[PDB]
């Protein structure tokens, strides 16, 4: 019993110092880092999309202005 | 920044690592347990030795 | 004199105010019909109200100049405001006796005083030093902390920030250094000492007006106040200005070192605040993010600041930069202390973990560096031992951790007898070498004593980073 | 010519350049300031500024020079300080006596008053001489004393007049040449487009070590003369400090250490440190500032000028590779060049592929990588040079997942990875051994055969040793060191020397700030010797609990082996290092009976 | 005036408004809906509606109110239960006889019907008069016995006339000025900006505690009349016994509610609790709310109010601490209201900082908070003032990563950490002594010394035997109770002794409800006593668990100590108190013979 | 929600509102928002659904003047079943608890598969009364919760230590468990249990335990209805 408990409670150690602790860091990582880090370009890559867009539509309907003004 | 899993970060792998998690920590819990009716059974026997 | 006589300051030159408003976004004024913009004039806004705030042009294209305004864009209106440009960049009214006096983050004095009565109108975010004129900071300055003086060393002229979080006594670190900054070796040039007196130019941004009155205080209760020039730009000051904050300080401290020859030792706390503004000003442009929303030219803006430090060959002045940031989550990946690594020589980390066991200072010595520490110690300076020493002192601090992380899986018993000397030793270390009275002044050969101190827990065999001739020279009283 | 239309950051927009063109050099504003146009709409041509922008006015003119950015190539070149645009630092605060650098400042890029000693080539007068031949050459220093003066590229012809042995300025007319009409004259310099590589008549495959003096480096991840390196690692890692080290103490001929966006107090570290070390390899005791050239620019100095110090750095590399010299290039900050990018692209308004790099960052590195590789230089007479591209990468956060890293992993050849948390121990140079690789290893069985013949054995050995102790620490920290075998142990313990006595090197000690080639081969002897006897004598009835005991002191001398002084010579060093060879199988020997 | 473009949601381009400013609001539509403009450009104004926007015609009208989003300050202010855009929902009800809030609805913030009696103040006519100027006293309520009239910030000038005594509306006129010419008509209200802070003369260092009547509070983690507090708002955790503590038994002379996006059913409990929370402080039975006013905002409400709730209830706090009234403001969850920025930021399209919550968040939040503190009121007579910010995170299931709850923590100086669990156990008030923290114990040491000088010193020793009983609790569990020495039981059984005594206050009882500083103070010296004397007799070689049989006398004196009355008189407490520890000292006395 | 509204609220009915397929409606309001060329927020999802939830859900409750009341069960599948996605999260901001049915249930063949140990209603406890169902019904629920849990762990237990090596309390809960989960959560479709009937069965279910460890029940309650 002195032998596995001593490898029980070496093995409930580990788990709780290494294992998880280490664990909770690569998913810290993974979503909060590198998720965020792809939606946020994915979000800039789309405001630039609509920023075109909104000029390029901005720019046609000037012209359809000015030549009603004209 | 602390220990870390060096691992592929995507919505799978992330899925996968939260799946790991939660089974570690059950696993720690039922280890942890499990040593607590070991370490309760050793006092007693450590009781019968001594006397 | 004649240097001095030419000024071509008298020459006047009235300026266009312009009522030609187009558009107001965020922090951005967009003026029409603007006469020949220049890309970085400071313009005046008169508000509809009256009230005048300041504003800077940060894009032109023909007739059209976008202006960023410093205090906010709220209550413009189009057909009222009223737009004067000043016609250059902007620039500070500097002089020695601007020494003792209290600004905002705006260069606008509030200590009740007069304004500053000018010498020269320094351009803001003064050119780069040219890498040809610079000297390497070979001087150790001793900060009294044994973290800092025989690990992480610090030399006069050194950009070196402390690495800290919220809560941690970073800025009553930062205080002591102020306090008890000095030479290892001064000159000795007089017995006064006068000299001899670190002078200090500090900017806050955006800290809470408790942490403000804190660092005034301070300096007061050292008679450093005399000495020390404050850029105070609190919580509730404008977030825009906090980008100008440390261009002031920046800009007077050279003044301060490379004109008139003083040893400035600049103190710019809440780096994380100022990179906040960075981050609100570059999503109102909607400019590309580096990481974590922060702009792509972070970088550089922050070498920008950081960089105006060193000394230069002919003058004999200094800029010492000890900057402070708040760590948003203990994260030196976080891009504000990453970048900030990767440009300021070294940095001071004080640690949570540190800090929750009662250590002051909370000085993590194995995250900390000091990049140009490897020529301000020696033979010369400070003692021969003093690397070898610090090399050790970080290689058993390591082992150390290490052990006490086995020791908690695989118990104290299952330890090596190296893993329970390393064990002593980070308690000793931590508890009686990093730990430090908060006006306790440690001359940097006591904590070489005591680091050699704490080096003979180990049998002079095992100490392998220490060379032999240094080991056999002071392993044995010295 | 055109005038100012747009000012935003770096990026300046001209109108009326109708005649301008892509990636040609543009003078704007009053003060001249340097800029190449990267893109044309119409009449309006956008300018990346190479100085500071604030201050510019709309309606300022513009002129537009009609070459591209061009890099002087001649004597002078060498132990001077430069910018990106070429513009010799030293010169700029002694005309303009000011500390800073003056916007628009137009210093000559290579002294013309200095009188160089010039002794003509083998060609003569009526020879027909072409790109790449030596028409001369000069005494331009003590070390590099014969500085050969290149026909310049893409220039062919008759030679008509040639300057007899003299003292020549680099103004001074020295050669005469007839292409089929057309006369052309040339001097002491010649300019080159920083973008167009420099030809050469073969680009050779790279066999012999670029030997940097680092054990770790030399022994399991040795680059070429000729290679490509990438050193990517965190901040404080120590990158630069492994460049620095590699320019003072290469077997290189000739040192381009380019600052690309990093801390001034580099440069001047580099400044007041190379007059004061020497080289043997001229064959007298020479400075290394003699022997190394600068591209400085600090990271608060102009973004576009980034772009333009690696350009102006390689191009100079391949000049003097053309000169058959082995010379290396020190990228200091490679991702300074990509946040350069970056930030000039955000400008423009480009479309980011990741992390908001360009989508031609990847592009633009592998052209730039390119230009490394060992050739034989243009030209008669025949000669072989290199350029050894040692370039350290600063991933954003200490990820190797940055997209700098990525793109340049896929391009050198050499991948020297730096470990954090070895960096914060102080067991510098803090290569991650488990990461890191070379693919000059098998390249270099040529030079090792004739040299070091068991060196690919030995560190083939240690790399295995290093790896099984790895796996033996992370199922320790995993179960305790209980149930390890003693050969596991012995592996372990093995694994822990090496890494704090042969792996670590302290790199501004005087016994070990350079460890010569010869040192580390018998460095790596000793510690495999150690291994393996004492693996031998625990398997031969021994234990290793009180070995390890028994026979402390030849532990602790190959501690002491990295002591040894490398300016006792190979001689000393090998007889002494055979001594300690001998002394630990005779102490193995005996304690094992 | 203006006129109507693009609507997409509550964005809605204007037309004609060339003479709105930024942040302005305006009048939308027939219905008269309420709206700040959120960009200009030329004559077109986007405007942000502030409500439903479903129906509303291009072309129809857009009328410019000509100032910010502002709170009207004035009697009439307590005991009124409002929204963010403090639309007073009372009389809402009443006016529309409505179950829902009708769009455009603009009943006044203040009652303009209710005839309030005025007596004038110092200031006579032809007096010079400044901002924050005391020229009146109004009667409001029973609690609230003068509601001083300020005359509003950024005016002043020459008193010209001033109404006599009597009674008054809020739009008759009351003082008039003139400054230099000009004729400005003062009313018995006016308006202020939210976004703007209300100007101080100084703003002083809080140093003066916040008696929130909880012994745990007061005694471990004290905050400070002008300090800042947080909160983990969190369901189980009784944080209406904190919420119902502070605006029932604090020091504080007006309590601001502000329960900004809360649940429906919530608001319910919170708007129907309060007019039953009654107070003795007055010296006769009152009700809380003729102190106290509400700032309701259901998660329905519209996002500027939710976002603008807490701006109203700092702005009404900075309102009544210039009158030298001190101030406590509780918000309801600050999530919420981050929540609500975020949308607020999603809808205008910037660009995200830390998943989808903007740049500013930590910028705005460390403005926010700054509003708090003590200060001396602007103008004269000389009064200081004092707002406490006392607010509740609650973030995705107590995900305390959030950058809402990282930067208020990183603001606050006091956290009193709830936890679900010690509510689980019925461990009222249930604060987490592990994770709460307080930074205003340094400041304190002032009022401490001049009223209670042990006070710091019981605190830090009570701190150190609850952190010993919780790290020695681990090896009690691990190892079993015969390993712990007898100085060990000695302080688990004082620490448990204090867990079910002085940190549980049950609050709903008469002896509990309202613990006072000098009563605590008391129970700390009884308590610290105990702890003291059997250490000092069991290193009298005493064995504890013969006291702990021996000695239950005392402890259940102890025991019962928090069931003194504290009505009963200081001095008679305190002297009950005495007896108690000369009983206690006689006892260890005897039995430790 | 306006029908409920009407009904509630003019006529004075007490209305009850199930809006099943809640992230189908999620799903729809991103096609919406996206068709309006806005920016996706997380996870695709529109970054102001906060809001619309929120003037979905809040649509509901009782009300002063009227003797109607609004009562919502929205039903929303989560993706992949996390609480993390925008569409649970949003919710349980806005809304008072959450009833979960669990996969492991369904795969069991127990209907409903309602997982009880992690539904809570936050107020419950207004539900529950002597005026309202029965006097029992609080502690009862309490007890229920408490002897599921320790059942719980004392199965993961069965396969680790053994069954005979669990304490007697884990003896009984293993069974409590399966008659709880099989009996009384296992309801089938078409039966209709009042109140009290549940009451009753969860009663008949409590009574294998013992006086001494019923602790979470009141001794007053537990004394009138355990003991017969
Ligand atoms: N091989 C080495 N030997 C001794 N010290 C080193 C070594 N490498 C780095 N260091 C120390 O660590 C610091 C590393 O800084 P640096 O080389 O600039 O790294 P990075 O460029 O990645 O920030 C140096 O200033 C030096 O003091």
């Amino acid at each position: 019993a002195f032998i596995i408990l001593d490898e029980v409670i070496k093995v409930t150690n580990r788990r709780v110092n290494a294992i998880e602790h280490v664990i909770i860091p690569r998913t810290e990582n993974t979503i909060a880092y590198i998720n965020s880090e792809l939606d946020e370009l994915d979000r800039e890559e789309f405001y630039r999309l609509k920023k075109v867009q909104e000029k390029k539509q901005n720019e046609t309907a000037k012209l359809d202005a000015e030549m009603k003004l004209k | 920044s602390g220990n870390r899993e060096q691992v592929f970060p995507t919505r799978m792998t992330l899925g996968l690592m939260k799946t790991k998690l939660k089974g570690a920590n059950q696993g720690y819990s039922l280890l942890k347990r499990k040593s607590e009716a070991l370490t309760k059974r050793f006092r007693d026997i450590t009781k019968r030795i001594d006397d | 004199i004649n240097k001095k006589a030419v000024e071509q300051g008298f020459n006047v030159k009235p300026r266009l105010n312009y009522n030609t408003v187009s558009g107001v976004n965020g922090p951005l004024v967009i003026l029409e019909k603007v006469k020949f913009p220049r890309y970085n004039e400071i313009v005046n806004l008169t508000l509809p109200d009256g009230t005048v705030r300041q504003g800077q042009v940060l894009e032109i294209r023909g007739d059209r100049a976008i202006v960023q305004v410093f205090e906010g864009t709220s209550g413009i209106d189009v057909k009222k405001t009223t737009v004067e440009f000043t016609g250059e960049s902007l620039r500070i009214p500097v002089s020695e006796d601007m020494l003792g006096r209290i600004f905002d983050g705006s260069g606008r004095p509030i200590d009740n005083g007069p304004k500053v009565f000018a010498e020269d109108y320094l351009d803001i975010n003064g050119s780069p030093i040219n890498p040809y004129a610079r000297i390497y900071p070979e001087e150790m300055i001793s900060t009294g902390v044994s973290a800092i003086d025989t690990m992480n060393s610090i030399a006069r002229g050194q950009k070196i920030p402390i690495f800290s979080a919220s809560g941690l006594p970073h800025n009553e670190i930062a205080a002591q250094i102020c306090r008890q900054a000095g030479l290892v070796r001064p000159t000795k040039d007089v017995h006064d000492g006068h000299e001899e007196n670190f002078s200090i130019v500090f900017a806050a941004m955006g800290v809470n007006l408790e942490t403000a009155r804190f660092f005034k205080q301070d300096f007061e209760e050292n008679g450093s106040l005399e000495r020390t020039s404050l850029f105070l730009n609190l919580a509730n000051d404008p977030t825009i200005e906090r980008i100008i904050t440390p261009r002031l300080a920046l800009t007077t401290a050279e003044y301060l070192a490379y004109q008139t020859e003083r040893h400035v030792l600049t103190i710019l706390t809440d780096m994380s605040s100022y990179a906040d503004a960075l981050r609100e000003v570059s999503a109102a442009r909607e400019e590309v993010p580096g990481r974590r929303g922060y702009p792509g030219y972070m970088y550089t803006d922050l070498s920008t600041i950081y960089e105006r430090a060193g000394r230069v060959e002919g003058r004999n002045g200094s800029i010492t930069q000890i900057p402070i940031l708040t760590m948003p989550n203990d994260d030196i990946t976080h891009p504000i202390p990453d970048l900030t690594g990767y440009i300021t020589e070294g940095q001071i980390f004080v640690d949570r973990q540190l800090h929750n066991k009662g250590i002051y200072p909370p000085i993590n010595v194995l995250p900390s560096l000091s990049r140009l520490m490897k020529s301000a110690i020696g033979e010369g300076m400070t003692r021969k031992d003093h690397g070898d020493v610090s090399n050790q002192l970080y290689a058993k601090y390591a082992i150390g951790k290490d052990a006490a992380a086995m020791k908690a899986v695989v118990g104290e018993e299952a330890l090596s007898i190296e893993d329970k000397l390393s064990l002593e030793f980070l308690e000793k270390f931590e508890k009686t070498f990093i730990t430090q009275g908060a006006y306790e002044d440690r001359t940097v050969f006591e904590s070489l004593d005591q680091a050699w101190s704490l080096l003979r827990i180990y049998p002079k065999e095992m100490l392998n980073r220490i060379s032999p001739k240094i080991l056999d020279e002071f392993y044995d009283r010295a | 010519y055109g005038a100012i239309y747009s000012v935003s950051g770096p990026v300046v927009i001209a109108e009326n350049m109708i005649g301008c063109a892509m990636y040609e050099l543009v003078k704007v504003g009053h003060d001249n300031l340097v800029g190449e146009v990267i893109r044309i709409d119409g009449d309006k041509a956008t300018i990346q500024v190479y100085e500071e922008t604030a201050g510019l006015t709309v309606g300022d003119p513009v002129l537009r020079t009609g070459k591209p950015l061009s890099v002087e190539l001649g004597p002078g070149l060498m132990e001077t300080i430069y910018d990106g645009i070429q513009r010799p630092l030293k010169a700029i605060k002694e005309e303009s006596q000011s500390i800073y650098i003056p916007r628009g400042i137009d210093t000559p890029a290579l002294d013309r008053t200095i009188k160089w000693q010039f002794t003509p080539g083998k060609f003569q007068v009526g020879d027909h001489i072409s790109g790449g031949d030596i028409y001369g050459s000069v005494f331009e220093n003590s070390l590099i004393s014969s500085h050969k003066i290149l026909l310049p590229p893409r220039s062919r012809g008759t030679i008509t007049w040639i300057a007899p042995a003299g003292e020549y300025t680099l103004d001074e007319k020295i050669l005469e040449v007839e292409f089929d009409g057309k006369k052309s004259d040339f001097t002491l310099y010649h300019t080159w487009p920083v973008r167009v590589p420099r030809p050469v008549t073969e680009k050779l495959s790279a066999d012999y070590p670029l030997l940097t003096g680092q054990r770790v480096l030399d022994a399991l991840f040795p680059c070429v003369q000729g290679g490509t390196t990438c050193i990517p690692g965190a901040f404080g890692c120590g990158k630069t400090v492994i460049s620095q080290s590699l320019s003072k103490y290469s077997n290189s001929d000739a040192i381009i250490y380019v600052g690309c966006g990093e801390r001034g107090n580099e440069m001047a570290e580099v400044l007041m440190e190379f007059p004061e070390l020497y080289t043997e390899m001229s064959g007298t005791k020479e400075p290394i500032m003699k022997r190394t050239t600068l591209v400085a620019n600090t990271s608060n100095m102009p973004v576009a000028a980034r772009e333009a110090s690696i350009y102006t750095g390689i191009t100079l590399a391949e000049y003097f590779r053309d000169q058959g010299k082995n010379v290396s290039m020190i990228a200091d900050s490679s991702s300074r060049w990509a946040e350069a990018l970056r930030e000039i692209s955000g400008r423009l308004g480009e479309m980011p592929a990741d992390q908001g790099f360009p989508a031609y960052l990847g592009a633009k590195l592998a052209s730039f990588y390119e230009r490394a590789g060992k050739a034989v230089a243009l030209g008669s007479p025949d000669r072989t040079g290199s350029v050894s591209i040692v370039a350290a990468v600063s991933p954003a956060g200490g990820d190797f997942s940055d997209p700098v890293t990525t793109a340049t992993l896929g391009i050198t050849q050499v991948f020297w990875g730096l470990d954090k948390k070895l960096a914060q121990r102080k067991h510098f140079p803090s290569i991650n051994t488990s990461v890191s690789y070379s693919k000059y290893t098998n390249v270099l069985n040529k030079f090792y055969d004739s040299n070091y013949p068991e060196f690919p054995v030995l560190r083939d050995r240690m790399k295995e040793i290093l790896s099984n102790a790895e796996e033996l620490e992370q199922v320790v920290q995993l179960v305790g060191k209980s149930a390890l075998s003693d050969s596991d142990k012995i592996t372990l313990d093995v694994a822990t020397l090496i890494k704090e006595d042969f792996l670590q090197q302290n790199g501004y000690s005087t016994y070990d700030a350079f460890c010569p080639i010869w040192k580390t081969f018998d460095m790596m002897r000793a510690f495999i010797s150690y291994h393996d006897e004492a693996q031998k004598a625990v398997a031969n009835g021994a234990n290793w609990s009180k070995l390890a005991d028994s026979t402390g002191d030849v532990k602790h001398a190959v501690s002491s082996s990295k002591f040894f002084e490398p300016s006792r010579g190979e001689k000393e060093v090998h007889g002494e290092f055979e001594k300690l060879l001998s002394t630990m199988q005779e102490r193995f020997a005996e304690s094992t009976d």
